[PDB]
């Protein structure tokens, strides 16, 4: 009855429209891609150690 | 007293260079955990976004 009426002027007049994905994007926290730290190099590498390793350890204290 | 200081360190000659290896190859296992860490890292971060 007047839910008829209520029914039908409402849904057929109401036209969604909403926001672009674009404008949702704002709202939103973007999308990360892939992160790519690297591969760090450590110490403990390269002959910087091996003469240091050879005349450190040839005398240490107590 | 001379005796008492010498049979110490026979026994830690040895048993120290045990130690020795066994703390840097631990670091090193430790080293390919970083890897692991990225693995983690951007599937939070993905999930996260996903969820705004």
């Amino acid at each position: 009855n007047v839910i008829q009426d209520l029914y039908l002027r409402e849904l057929k007049d109401t036209k969604l429209a909403p926001s672009t994905l674009q404008d949702a994007e704002g709202n939103v926290k973007p999308w990360n891609p892939p992160q790519k730290p690297n591969l760090p190099e450590l110490e403990l590498q390269g002959p910087e150690a091996l003469k240091a390793y050879t005349e450190q350890n040839v005398e240490t204290a107590h | 007293d001379r005796i008492d200081s010498v049979s110490q360190l026979q026994n830690v000659a040895e048993t120290t260079k045990v130690l020795f290896d066994v703390s840097k190859e631990t670091v090193e296992l430790e080293s390919e955990a970083f890897e692991l860490k990225q693995k983690v890292e951007l599937a939070h971060e993905a999930k996260a976004v996903l969820d705004s």
